[PDB]
């Protein structure tokens, strides 16, 4: 009875709508194991709120800065805190952030009160959903936003997916990319850059180079899927 | 069902006239299968509506220009007035996902006969499919089904399986000679005994590859030699 | 009443279909005992495992190649890795032996005591490792989807369909250095090649696979 991912289709006997986002759409057999099933849950909503958070990321930063190109900004950015110093920054408050996350997923009543600051206490909440102080003035329905989260979700993670394939084969941001495709359609698609027939494999080039140099040692940017590209 | 395709042969037992066109034939034994029926039921009506819109693309489309031919009407140089040298991956990209969507509705009308009826986004007038192959509703703006429809059932396929031996004809009349099926039949009709199926089957007109825009083709006839 | 690899000849008595790609192919009967045949659906599996990795790994180089990258081909990828990264060659095969000879003397006593390896005699791993049938471990490590549970239907298909992918494998595995030795080029060379011209461009237009060229 509920919308599916194809309307004439049936759900595979593993997904029964219980879950938000569960149009029916597993046809590799992925969530038969209900123990593999909460891992697969726990991983696709943080697969999608990093990409939520780096496409309006990409999008926010080409709005204000025309100048530098998201996919060689990791390179230029000259902070004076360091290469290696962010590194092991991000390295520590991520080793925190992730295990607290992570032993929520295995034991979800054990990741409750803040140890520093007992006084406070997370309520005990839905495994992947913490709540409490992550969600402050929740707007109408709680379950409505849980698909709201999703499908914007999912959306932003083909998004990202389309910035860096637009990034490796045009080369420049995702508005760049957008004013190739609105001022000529008809000549800026991904059919008309390439062809295979078979005799012969017509390919874009890269738009990427090989290597950068970056401060001493050289760090090798490789074109993700270059030979396998059509 | 009766008056079959040759007197003396008796019709096999899954062709007890139901379908439409239903002449006691398959002498390879492919609808034996109750279910695979159905399927090569579809991919006849695809191809004889396919091919009556190949028939009444050729002979027409030298009727209203005897100029362009239609074996290199697909070439960018012979494309009309605001289409002469588009580029061919953009409308190859317009063509794959404009049909992706449609066969794959169809096609989900095959395995889920009834679950697609409706237009999904506007929820609102379905398609009455009266059987498989035959949607209808807004397929029929002219309301032409709703009588006899067992007799136009007929004359589709009829009119369709002609159809498809006249448009394998339109490319065999022009591989061999390089000459348009009106076209062919001006040169039969001005000497009958030098331009017949004769001293011209084993001749083909075709090269081995048509560059398009930087991309070649194979570009094979349906015989060897030439 | 199931398919068998030749119509009309019955299967063999040893050989009823609970197998996955069964079907019915052993003429010489070297499956005859119940017991070497519990050995020999490991020992296709097994190869059939590391022909499909092999199979993709001659195929997706050559894809590289022939495109413009600098890709070695199958045969000269030994020499030029050995070469490039100054890697001694008898230490890269030594611990090769010392990490494969561990993970397949693991297999060596599963056949021969499948419910052993499960004792926490390893780092504390125990059913792990405890396999699930011939030539299946599964478990945490080896199935880490979990595809091997929750719906076994699909799994018995699973099955399928890794050893149909897995018989042709080894069949492409035999094949590229069959038309290595027979041309002496790469094997999307001779696919390209065939695709120019199908005609003449063949294998009966070497010499070197029939000798009445
Ligand atoms: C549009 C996407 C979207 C939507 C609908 C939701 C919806 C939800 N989230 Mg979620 N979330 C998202 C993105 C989203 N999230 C992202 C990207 C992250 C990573 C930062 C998170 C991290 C997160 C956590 C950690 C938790 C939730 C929780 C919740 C639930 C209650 C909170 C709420 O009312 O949010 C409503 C959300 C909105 C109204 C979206 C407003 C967006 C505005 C327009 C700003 C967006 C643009 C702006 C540039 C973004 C940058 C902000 C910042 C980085 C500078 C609800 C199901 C809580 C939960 O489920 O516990 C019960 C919870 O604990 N989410
Ligand atoms: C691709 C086109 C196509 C397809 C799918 C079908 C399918 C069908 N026809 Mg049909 N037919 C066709 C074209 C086609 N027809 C043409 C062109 C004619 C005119 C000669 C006929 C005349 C005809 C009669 C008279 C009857 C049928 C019947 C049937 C049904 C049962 C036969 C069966 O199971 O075969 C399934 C068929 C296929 C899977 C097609 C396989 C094609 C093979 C592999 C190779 C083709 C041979 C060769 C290349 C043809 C070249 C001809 C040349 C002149 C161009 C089935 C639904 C019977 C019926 O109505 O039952 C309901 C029946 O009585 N057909
Ligand atoms: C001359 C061949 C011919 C004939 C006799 C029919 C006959 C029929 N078609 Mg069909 N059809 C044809 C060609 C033909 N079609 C072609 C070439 C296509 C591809 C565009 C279709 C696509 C098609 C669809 C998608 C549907 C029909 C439907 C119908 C039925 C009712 C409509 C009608 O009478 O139209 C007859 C019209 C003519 C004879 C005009 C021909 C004049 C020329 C320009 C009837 C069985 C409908 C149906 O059965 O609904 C339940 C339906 O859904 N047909
Ligand atoms: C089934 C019998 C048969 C076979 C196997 C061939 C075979 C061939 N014919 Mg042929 N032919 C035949 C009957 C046959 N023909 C008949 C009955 C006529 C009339 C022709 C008229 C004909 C012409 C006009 C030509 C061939 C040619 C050819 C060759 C390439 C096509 C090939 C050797 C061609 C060739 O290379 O000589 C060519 O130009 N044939
Ligand atoms: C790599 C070795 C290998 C091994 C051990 C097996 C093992 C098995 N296969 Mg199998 N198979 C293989 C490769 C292999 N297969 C390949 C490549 C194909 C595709 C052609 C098949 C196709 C196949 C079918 C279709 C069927 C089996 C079946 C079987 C089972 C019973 C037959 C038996 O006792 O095998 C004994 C096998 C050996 C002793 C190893 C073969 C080595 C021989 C002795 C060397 C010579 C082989 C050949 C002549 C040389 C070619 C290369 C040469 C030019 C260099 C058994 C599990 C049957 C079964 O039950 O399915 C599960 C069955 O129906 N197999
Ligand atoms: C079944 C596996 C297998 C096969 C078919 C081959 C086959 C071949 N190897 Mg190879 N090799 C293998 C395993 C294998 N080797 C292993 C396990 C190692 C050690 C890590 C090597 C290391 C190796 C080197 C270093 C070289 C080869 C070379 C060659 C080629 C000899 C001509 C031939 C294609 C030589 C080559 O490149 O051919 C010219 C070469 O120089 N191989
Ligand atoms: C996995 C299947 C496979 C595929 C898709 C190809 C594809 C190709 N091969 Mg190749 N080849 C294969 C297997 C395969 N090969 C095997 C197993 C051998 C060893 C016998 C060869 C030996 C070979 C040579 C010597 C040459 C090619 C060539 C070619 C190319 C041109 C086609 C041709 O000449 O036909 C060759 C086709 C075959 C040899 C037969 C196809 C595979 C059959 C079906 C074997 C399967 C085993 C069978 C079912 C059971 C065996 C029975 C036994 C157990 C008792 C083409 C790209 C030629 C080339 O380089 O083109 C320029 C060429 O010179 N191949
Ligand atoms: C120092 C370098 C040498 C040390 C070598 C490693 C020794 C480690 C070892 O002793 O293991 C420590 C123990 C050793 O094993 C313990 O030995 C005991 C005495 O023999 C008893 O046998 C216990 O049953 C057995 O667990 O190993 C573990 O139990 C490992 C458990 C891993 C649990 C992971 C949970 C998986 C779920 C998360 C996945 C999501
Ligand atoms: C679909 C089709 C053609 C459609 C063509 C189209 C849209 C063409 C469009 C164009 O041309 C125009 C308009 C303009 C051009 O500038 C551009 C193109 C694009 C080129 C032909 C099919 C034509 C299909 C044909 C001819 C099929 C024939 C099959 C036969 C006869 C088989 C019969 C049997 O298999 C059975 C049925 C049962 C067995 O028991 C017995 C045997 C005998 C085996
Ligand atoms: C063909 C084959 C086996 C064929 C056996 C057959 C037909 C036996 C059939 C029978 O027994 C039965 C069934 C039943 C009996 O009653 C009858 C017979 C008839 C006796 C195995 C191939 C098996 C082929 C295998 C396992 C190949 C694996 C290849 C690998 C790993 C390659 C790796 C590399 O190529 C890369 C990836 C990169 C390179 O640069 C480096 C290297 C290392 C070269
Ligand atoms: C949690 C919480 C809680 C509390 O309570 C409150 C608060 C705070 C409010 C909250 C928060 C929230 C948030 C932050 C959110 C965010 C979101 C996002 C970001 C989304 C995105 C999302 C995103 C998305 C969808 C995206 C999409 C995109 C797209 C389609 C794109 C496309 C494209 C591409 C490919 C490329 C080309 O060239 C162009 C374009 C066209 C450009």
């Amino acid at each position: 009875s509920r919308p599916l991912w194809l309307p004439g289709s049936t759900p595979p006997a593993h997904l029964k709508g219980d879950l938000p986002g569960d149009f029916g759409f597993d046809p590799l057999g992925l969530g038969a194991n209900a123990e593999s099933l909460k891992w697969f849950k726990e991983s696709e909503l943080v697969h999608s709120r990093w990409a939520m958070a780096a496409v309006a990321g990409i999008l926010v930063q080409e709005i204000v800065r025309p100048d530098v190109f998201w996919y060689n900004a990791g390179k230029e950015v000259e902070s004076p805190l360091g290469p290696l110093g962010l590194l092991a920054v991000e390295f520590f408050l991520m080793h925190w952030v992730e295990v607290r996350r992570w032993q929520d997923l295995r034991k979800p009543g054990s990741v409750d009160q803040d140890p520093i600051f007992s006084q406070y206490k997370l309520p005990p909440h839905e495994v992947g959903y913490p709540g409490g102080v992550f969600a402050p003035f929740i707007p109408g329905d709680l379950a409505e936003l849980k698909v709201k989260e999703i499908k914007n979700g999912r959306l932003a993670m083909l998004a990202f997916v389309g910035f860096v394939m637009a990034a490796q084969v045009t080369g420049k941001g995702p508005i760049a990319a957008l004013q190739e495709h609105l001022a000529d359609p008809w000549g800026t698609t991904i059919f008309s850059k390439a062809a295979v027939v078979p005799g012969q494999a017509v390919a874009p080039p890269c738009k990427i180079p090989a290597s950068v140099s970056y401060k001493g040692i050289e760090i090798p940017t490789p074109c993700f899927l270059q030979g396998l590209w059509p | 069902d009766r008056k079959l395709w040759a007197p003396g042969v008796v019709a096999p037992e899954y062709l007890k006239g139901d379908l439409a066109g239903d002449y006691g034939w398959d002498p390879l034994g492919l609808g034996a299968d109750p279910t695979a029926l159905k399927w090569y039921r579809q991919s006849e009506l695809q191809h004889a509506r396919w091919a009556m819109l190949g028939v009444a693309g050729v002979l027409v489309q030298e009727i209203v220009k005897p100029d362009v031919y239609f074996y290199e009407a697909g070439l960018p140089q012979n494309l009309p007035e605001p289409f002469t040298n588009i580029n061919m991956g953009g409308l190859l990209a317009w063509e794959f996902i404009l049909m992706h969507w449609v066969e794959v509705r169809r096609w989900q009308d095959y395995k889920n006969f009834g679950s697609v009826n409706e237009d999904p986004i506007f929820k609102g007038n379905k398609v009455p499919n009266p059987e498989m192959g035959y949607p209808g509703g807004i397929f029929d703006p002219f309301g032409f089904s709703k009588g006899n429809l067992k007799e136009l059932q007929t004359k589709e396929i009829k009119n369709g399986r002609l159809a498809m031996i006249a448009y394998m004809a339109f490319i065999l009349q022009a591989q061999a000679t390089g000459k348009g099926p009106l076209a062919a039949l001006s040169a039969h009709l001005s000497n009958p005994f030098g331009n017949n199926i004769l001293k011209n089957i084993g001749t083909c007109t075709v090269p081995h590859s048509v560059d398009v825009q930087g991309l070649t083709i194979p570009l094979t006839c349906l015989w060897p030699g030439s | 009443v199931r398919p068998v690899w030749f119509p009309g000849n019955p299967p063999p008595a040893h050989l009823d279909g609970s197998l996955a790609g069964d079907y019915g192919f052993d003429p010489l009967f070297l499956g005859q005992e119940p017991q070497t045949l519990k050995w020999y659906v490991q020992a296709e599996l097994v190869h059939g495992r590391f022909a499909m990795l092999g199979a993709a790994g001659i195929i997706l180089t050559s894809i590289g190649a022939k495109v413009g990258l600098g890709f070695p081909e199958w045969y000269d990828a030994g020499k030029v890795v050995v070469e490039k990264n100054n890697i001694d060659f008898p230490t890269l095969m030594v611990i090769q032996f010392y990490l494969m000879g561990w993970a397949e003397t693991k297999r060596w006593y599963d056949f021969k005591n499948p419910g052993s390896q499960a004792d926490g005699s390893f780092l504390g791993f125990t059913e792990e490792f405890k396999g699930l049938e011939n030539g299946y471990p599964g478990g945490r490590f080896f199935d880490p989807m979990g595809l091997s549970r929750g719906d076994a239907a699909k799994y018995q298909e699973y099955k399928q369909k890794e050893v149909k992918n897995g018989r042709l494998a080894m069949i492409a595995c035999l094949g590229f250095a069959a038309q290595y030795a027979a041309t002496g080029k790469g094997p999307l060379d001779n696919l390209a090649d065939h695709l120019a011209d199908p005609n003449h461009v063949n294998f009966a237009t070497n010499g070197v696979s029939i000798p009445i060229a």
